[PDB]
């Protein structure tokens, strides 16, 4: 079936949210979509079972719209080899790797378009604006990424304590652009966004540098509006999330046109209202 | 050698006379950096003129990155590009820079060209070089409450609003059912160029001009008698335009992404926009 596509995603709320299937029915509740996750039997084995899960979120709603408009069906699965995508010893992992190695026709999720990825996969038009933002506690004076407190941290006593979540587009960018910053901040690497927010709130970190769209969402929902992004939610290295397709994919044209139609007809604003709004 | 088409549109593309020897005046930015200038031919019967600004800087970067030579000209009809019916048939054709690219009069559009579904059916856009939207430009003291303001919703000759003819703003108002009343009014008042509309707001001949925020926010930053009204509809992008047959299309987008990622695009903002 040339109309039936293998599609990979990755959990990252509110773009992709994963829930357990009701075990009684083994059917996902209305408005969610089935998504499988390969779960290993043990650490010494390739043996595993696909677990039926249920996916929802801003990017899953885009997928549903694409499926209806472009007229494909799909099997959705969650990546288990890495996360968004990193090149390790010249081999892509994560969602990018699934597409490169032809296990997925497309990747749908909070997947940042960048130059290096665009060399190995095609990306759709951007469907969410993003880039790099910096989250701090309200009061913290940081001008931007170029702030000397980041670029030349050890000129300050005490030096600023700041980190990212390694292995994605943000870390790639800092590594490429700001060598001293990069090697300094590895000591403050956070295992994920939640750990980072806890580090901010408990005074273990002064700043968290990460994907702008997720940070804006987190700031928007922060209990008491204590955590904010610098500037008015300023974005360094503006880009977007895009759908990754195989190089020379036959689906790219129609996916691009459909996304642009969704923006143009108000559908994308509805989705932002549903998934991305915050009180702060 | 690529034929580049552009359009007058400050601060993306300034257009100035040459000196008497047919060269461009050496000028420098605030920071003391030389303003890079290119000879661009355009109408008055084309004459050589001097072009600079954000988009000219971007063109120069692309040409140096990807190793091509070029010549720049200004779109002959002065328009961005919409698709219009021919000869009261069912056949349509593009005008403006869209039309020049499709016809082969240009190989690349390098301009504040809005990326949208309708154009993307016919041409290839790069990844965005800038993210923006629409806003409304009015005289300071005019207090427009958004789109639903009674002066927009229930139009009269007392409060004139308009956009640029044969832009994507024109066609958006022409095609959206909800904008049918606004369109009937604007149809009577649309301007040939942004620059003319902008002046008309300062001269109180136009009360509101609906246009790109990248442009209008820059105008309001330079002219304290003018203000904007914030985000009007959805967000949009500017992209490089190319034919589907272009061999350059991958490398153009890669160079745009590179320039975002290494701070070059932000530096163009600091130079031309902020
Ligand atoms: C409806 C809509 C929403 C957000 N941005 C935009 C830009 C538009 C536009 O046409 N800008 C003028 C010129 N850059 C061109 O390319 O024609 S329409 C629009
Ligand atoms: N969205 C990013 C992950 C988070 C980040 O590194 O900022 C990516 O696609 O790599």
């Amino acid at each position: 079936d040339d109309n039936h596509l293998s599609i990979v995603t990755l959990e990252e709320a509110p773009f992709v949210i994963v829930e357990d299937i009701d075990p009684l029915t083994e059917t996902c509740v209305r408005n969610t979509v089935p998504c499988r996750k390969f779960v290993k039997i043990n650490n010494s084995t390739n043996e595993g079972m696909n677990v039926k899960k249920c996916c929802k979120g801003f990017c899953i709603d885009i997928l549903k719209k694409l499926s209806r408009t472009v007229k494909f069906t799909y099997d959705l699965y969650l990546v288990t080899n890495g996360k968004h995508g990193k090149k390790v010893n010249n081999v892509w992992n994560g969602m990018i790797g699934e597409v490169v190695y032809q296990r997925a026709v497309m990747a749908v999720g909070s997947l940042t378009i960048n130059e290096e990825r665009s060399e190995v996969v095609d990306f759709s038009v951007p469907f969410v604006e993003t880039g790099i933002s910096v989250m701090v506690s309200r009061g913290t004076q940081v001008t931007g990424l170029s702030d000397k407190k980041f670029q030349r941290p050890h000129d300050y006593s005490p030096p600023f304590r700041f980190g990212t979540v390694p292995n994605g587009s943000t870390e790639r960018n800092i590594r490429n652009n700001y060598p001293y910053m990069h090697q300094y901040m590895t000591r403050f690497n956070q295992r994920g966004v939640e750990d980072a927010l806890v580090s901010l709130k408990t005074g273990k970190l002064d700043a968290f540098i990460y994907d702008a769209a997720v940070l804006n969402y987190k700031a928007g929902r922060d209990e008491g509006c204590k955590l904010v992004t610098i500037g008015s939610g300023y974005i360094f290295a503006t880009t977007g999330y895009g759908i990754a397709l195989q190089k020379g994919s036959p689906w790219k044209r129609q996916i691009d046109l459909a996304l642009l139609q969704f923006v143009g007809d108000g559908e994308m604003e509805e989705l932002e209202t549903l998934w991305l709004t915050g009180i702060c | 050698r690529l034929k580049i088409v552009t359009i007058h549109q400050e601060p993306f593309v300034y257009v100035k006379p040459t000196l008497s020897d047919g060269t461009c005046k050496e000028e420098f930015t605030v920071n003391g950096d030389p303003v890079k200038k290119v000879i661009c031919t355009g109408p008055n019967h084309t004459v050589p003129q001097c072009c600079y600004g954000f988009c000219i800087d971007l063109l120069i970067k692309l040409a140096r990155t990807m190793n091509f030579t070029y010549e720049v000209h200004l779109v002959a009809d002065g328009k961005f590009g919409t698709q219009e019916r021919v000869n009261n048939s069912n056949k349509k054709e593009w005008n403006g820079m869209m039309g020049e690219l499709l016809s082969g009069q240009a190989d690349m559009i390098v301009a504040p060209l809005t990326i949208n579904n309708e154009r993307a059916q016919y041409i290839e856009f790069s990844k965005p070089f800038k993210y923006q939207g629409l806003t409304i430009l009015v005289k300071k003291g005019t207090r427009i409450t958004g789109i639903n303001d009674p002066r927009l919703r229930n139009p009269s000759d007392k409060f004139i609003y308009a956009t640029v003819k044969q832009s994507s703003v024109d066609i958006y108002f022409r095609r959206q059912v909800e904008l049918s009343t606004m369109y009937r009014h604007m149809e009577k008042h649309n301007y040939e160029s942004a620059a003319e509309a902008i002046q008309a707001v300062r001269d109180n001949k136009l009360h509101a001009f609906i246009w790109d925020s990248a442009v209008l926010e820059f105008e309001a930053s330079q002219k304290c008698d003018l203000v904007t009204t914030g985000e009007l509809f959805f967000r949009s992008g500017f992209g490089i335009g190319m034919r589907k047959d272009s061999p350059w299309k991958q490398n153009v987008s890669l160079s745009i992404l590179k320039s975002h990622e290494n701070g070059f695009m932000e530096d163009l903002d600091k130079t031309w926009v902020r």
